[PDB]
């Protein structure tokens, strides 16, 4: 499917965005 | 915005500031942000209107990185160089905007058929292009332009072009300019806050149109974000002054 | 307005309304609709000859047929309805002296006042609504609910307190005059004797206690506040 | 109208009334009844004019429940969503109207043929669409536009659109907006009091037109009836904000 | 024929409308 | 104060009390206890740092648990009793925004107002008394009769008329502040969250007619007229 739709669980919070805990996003 | 003169603690002597070149060549100043946003941007270049559909939807939002083409991705009806316009680059710095936008629509025809442009206020969706509203197969008996909403007609035999100004009919204080990912499926009410409504073009018979967009006179931007990470390869497609 | 202590004849703090040779008292407070205007200016143009009033006859109170409200009656049910003036001429109170000028005159303008008196006991409860619909001919079966009644000029009757209600009805018609009577020689192209409709509807059903009365009664009274007649003719029987 | 504050006998303390939102978003107020009635409604969407007939009749009356489509009934030339327009909903509350109406007629052509729009005053009938007056088979020698009545011409080569304002030429003080049953055979003079005349469009050769209607500047409504019994199923054709 | 044209006799008056006597119309 | 004649909505002569974002009306007259003072002067000495008020949260009306009065209830019987503030924090209306400041502050001074609303029918009769006992810890089982209630600040409720009652409760405590919450780390040497007791007692038993209702209900509402908090700490769950 389209991979942009939903963020992977390990990097994201419940609201489908990058978690504040996940510093490595940058 | 932070100018950063705060951090500049050094107060040693410096060279002259000189005299500005502004006004020397001409009085046509082009530095004003509002003046840059008020000159038009090509969205759709010769796109088809089909009377089998409700009409061609145009989401009410200014040009930005949201409409930027990337080599490899799926082919859209949008103009590819929207993201590289001055005003798109400016709108990438401001995530808030309030006020009216102006849409210049040109119908490629000289016929006496009326083409209607209907304004839809903020309903919470975000669509573009030809769409069958509620997936019906007949819209001549139930046209969007004759439902009650504000509408204006183009008569190409008289004038194939028009300029229409759409209001800020929304619940929110500001409209959101852009997101990090435009195709991400997040909280549905927040998803639709990047537009303030739609502009729907409905023909009689099959015909092509072109669409430009600009900011209105009553228009403001705010929430300065600063410059993003960017790339260029302009150098490669030009000779230097030394052959 | 304010009650007093009990005496030989109970709480003797009644109010009353005297119009001509007729009086109607009230034990409790009354509700009254807004005094709203009629069409004026067309009278002098529509009739070349002067119009006439007969206040002594028309401006007196006249009772019409009794209305029975039962526990079986549901919300939105019509208890009674009146096409005016027709029904006050040839259905209700046919021998009333209020109807005498309608025998001779063919046209007229009519502003009415309708008083409603209810008599339910203190262990009952319920709500009735009376409303007016102006120029209702061929539009009686639409906009005819409790909700439409609450929007239009109306009065509300509580069936336990027995508060009185007075509906002030102006003349609001699409023509200058309304026709008073049909006739064999007259045209059938125009519907006469109807410039408005009055509806009496249940707002909340009547309820009663254990071994209580399963019904109670309401009595309407009418009078013309301004009845101007035009176009004199030979006298005829009403309908 | 009865506000109903009469019945509100309670005089206990309440929460704050606050401040109005009117003027906050924009100064474009859209609450005025007259302003709502003065913006156009689509009656006929691409309907044929035929020169074998006298012309296409348009009965002079505002949009209302009289022109409402019901699923199952016979197919008319009328727009199906007339009954669901704001101004139709407003006119369903007022059974009286007086003054002029304005009709925007667009001829789907660019030819040099003149198309005539004739005003007929209140004659007592109520018709719409193509009709042969007195059931003849020839009307070029006896045109309605050259009988004596007030007429205006459209020349599509110059301008395919026109806006014409029809007067209140009737015997009655008010025009009746609607009836309970529009197809009921009752007293014939009362039957015709729902219109103030007709507007008749006559072509040279076969051609299509579209028709809009709105209230004039000189226009009033009265005889407030309150809201009728209504139905809706809008919920069913939309997703919620929780998927 | 068209049933809207004429109202049935039991519910209507001589003028082809619902009678004031006929309360059940609602 | 004075009743009027009956109208559409009965005798519309109600009074009401608005405090913050809460309103309570009354159909009949109300009884109110005397406005009496609290201890003042010790506040500035007892707390070196300034005390805080949160009127928007604390000074609003909050209903607590319903009280049922039956025909079986005898004179002197406790219908309900409340150790305050304890019981308004961790027993009654636990999710009330009135309780929010008690989570963080360890000490405080508290002046309360308690409204009581009864709803018995006109064919019933009875008397209830509500009274306050200041600094009641280890003295609840003595001076706890109807007679002691009639002596102390109190309100009297007739169960037929449905008169409202408002008890004004000052802060009268043997210390400068009362402790808000117990804690595992805190001492057990001092009893916290109790500077007073409220008693709801039968003065005369409820009586009813033949085939009448054998019970009726009373609802208390509370608010702080003057709640000053002292000694900020980390937030904790209440009891």
């Amino acid at each position: 499917d389209n991979p942009h739709r939903f963020l992977p669980a390990n990097v994201s919070n419940r609201w489908n965005e990058y978690s504040s805990a996940y510093l490595p996003r940058v | 915005m932070d100018t950063g003169a705060k951090e500049d603690e050094d107060e040693t002597a410096n060279f002259s500031d000189g005299v500005t070149a502004m006004g020397f060549q001409s009085l046509d100043t082009q530095v004003s942000i509002k003046d840059i946003l008020r000159r038009p941007v090509l969205l759709f270049n010769h796109v088809e209107l089909d009377p089998d559909y409700t009409g061609f939807f145009i989401p009410i939002m200014p040009p930005s990185r949201m409409m930027q083409y990337k080599s490899g991705d799926k082919e859209t009806s949008f103009q590819r160089l929207i993201g590289r316009t001055p005003q798109a680059a400016i709108m990438n710095l401001f995530r808030f905007w309030r006020g009216s936008l102006r849409y210049t629509i040109i119908i490629h025809s000289t016929d006496g058929h009326p083409i209607y442009v209907t304004h839809v206020p903020h309903t919470g969706n975000r669509v573009y292009g030809l769409m069958k509203v509620n997936n019906l197969h007949e819209y001549t008996k139930v046209p969007i332009f004759g439902c009650g909403l504000t509408t204006e007609m183009i008569i190409p035999s008289v004038n194939p072009s028009i300029c229409v100004e759409v209001p800020f009919d929304t619940e929110n204080n500001w409209a959101v300019t852009f997101d990090e990912d435009a195709q991400r499926n997040y909280s549905w009410r927040d998803k639709g806050d990047t537009v303030t409504g739609h502009l729907v073009v409905t023909p009689v018979v099959s015909v092509y149109m072109s669409v430009w967009v600009e900011a209105g006179d009553d228009f403001e931007v705010s929430n300065f974000y600063g410059p993003p990470s960017v790339k260029t390869n302009d150098w490669n497609y030009a000779f230097s002054d030394e052959h | 307005e304010v009650p007093s202590k009990e005496s030989i004849q109970g709480d003797a703090t009644q109010q009353s309304s005297k119009e001509e040779n007729t009086i109607i008292t009230r034990d409790q407070q009354q509700t009254v609709s807004e005094n709203i205007p009629s069409t004026v200016g067309d009278l002098v143009i529509a009739s070349s000859e002067p119009t006439q009033q007969f206040r002594s006859l028309t401006n007196r109170w006249m009772p019409i047929n009794s209305i029975r409200v039962t526990v079986n009656g549901k919300r939105n049910d019509l208890l009674a309805q009146y096409y005016i003036p027709e029904d006050f001429l040839s259905t209700h109170a046919k021998c009333a002296p209020n109807t005498i000028p309608f025998e001779t005159y063919v046209y007229g303008k009519y502003e009415l006042e309708m008083k409603f008196v209810a008599n339910g006991n203190k262990f009952q409860c319920g709500k009735v609504i009376i409303s007016v619909k102006f120029d209702s001919y061929q539009a009686d079966n639409i906009n005819t609910g409790f909700q439409a009644a609450l929007s239009r000029p109306h009065i509300m009757l509580d069936l336990s307190t027995n508060n009185e209600g007075v509906l002030k009805i102006p003349f609001r018609y699409h023509r200058a005059f309304v026709r008073n009577q049909t006739h064999k020689t007259a045209t059938a192209g125009v519907r006469p004797g109807k410039f408005a409709s009055i509806y009496v509807q249940v707002l909340s059903p009547l309820q009663t206690g254990e071994g209580g009365a399963n019904d109670m009664f309401i009595r309407p009274f009418y009078r013309y506040t301004r009845a101007e007649f035009a176009g004199m003719s030979y006298k005829v029987p009403l309908t």
